[PDB]
């Protein structure tokens, strides 16, 4: 069937542009998001000491 | 033009923060009496030495004692 993605005209009113203005000159984004995303550091590192240990296989 | 703030503000939010900023700070030295105290203190400022005067007859004011109620009050400064 169908989906219109990335399809969404904007508010334009007075109270939300305060949330788009906020957005740009303070930067609420691109902290709050990709600066918790990377860290997300504190997780156990997944890797294989090759000769010492060895990963699965099948019969 | 009512809207004329609504329409750029939510179109190009650089500029028109800078013209707020142009604005506010032209105006307001021209208003608030803490301007004039920045004028009183900067002359106040002793770099050189006060040399004396002579005396002949007059004396209007200002004898030798430095300690005498002779000359202005700046000492505000410090009661402030």
């Amino acid at each position: 069937t169908y989906k219109y993605v990335n399809l969404r005209e904007p508010s334009m009113d007075m109270k939300s542009v305060t949330d788009r203005a906020a957005q740009t000159l303070l930067w609420t984004e691109l902290i709050r998001g990709l600066g918790m995303t990377l860290s997300y550091l504190f997780r156990e590192p997944a890797t294989i000491n090759y000769p010492f240990e060895k990963g699965p296989l099948s019969p | 033009v009512a809207a004329f703030l609504k329409n750029v503000w939510a179109k190009e939010p650089v500029l028109v923060a800078s013209f707020a900023i142009a604005g506010l700070a032209v105006i307001l030295p021209t208003l608030s009496p803490y301007t004039k105290y920045s004028l009183m203190i900067n002359r106040a400022t002793p770099y050189n030495y006060p040399v004396p005067l002579r005396d002949d007859g007059n004396m209007p004011d200002v004898p030798s004692h430095p300690q005498d109620p002779q000359g202005p009050s700046l000492e505000w400064l410090k009661r402030l």
